[PDB]
């Protein structure tokens, strides 16, 4: 014989905080002959970048 | 492609000098060694190496 009018909430995440990995900074620093030493590992970096 | 970086140039290395050498002549030309099981230990320290 009546009726409610009620208000929900819905929260749903849409994206999230876009990073950047940078290989070679991160693993091998600033070394030139670490990166030498990555650079025969293959193309890791670059497939995950 | 790739990344950005700063290459270096110069040294600014911070530690000024200790004012004395180390005598490394101590244990190298001592006038008697001791013996392996009971060896003299000479600590060297706050001095600069060659
Ligand atoms: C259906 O329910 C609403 C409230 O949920 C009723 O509205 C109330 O009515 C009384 C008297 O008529 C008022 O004193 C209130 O202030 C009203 N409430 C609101 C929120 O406005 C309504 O009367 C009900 N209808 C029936 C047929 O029972
Ligand atoms: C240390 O530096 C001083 C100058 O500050 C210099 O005179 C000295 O020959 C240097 N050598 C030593 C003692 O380590
Ligand atoms: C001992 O030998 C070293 C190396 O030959 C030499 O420099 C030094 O003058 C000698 N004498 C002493 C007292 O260290």
């Amino acid at each position: 014989t009546n009726f409610t009018i009620s208000v929900t909430t819905e929260i749903l995440p849409v994206s999230m905080t876009k990073t950047s990995v940078d290989c070679t900074m991160y693993i091998c620093g600033d070394s030139t002959e670490c990166s030498n030493l990555l650079l025969q590992y293959g193309s890791f970096c670059t497939q995950l970048k | 492609t790739s990344n950005f970086r700063v290459q270096p140039t110069e040294s600014i290395v911070r530690f000024p000098n200790i004012t004395n050498l180390c005598p490394f002549d101590e244990v190298f030309n001592a006038t008697r060694f001791a013996s392996v099981y009971a060896w003299n230990r000479k600590r060297i320290s706050n001095c600069v190496a060659d």
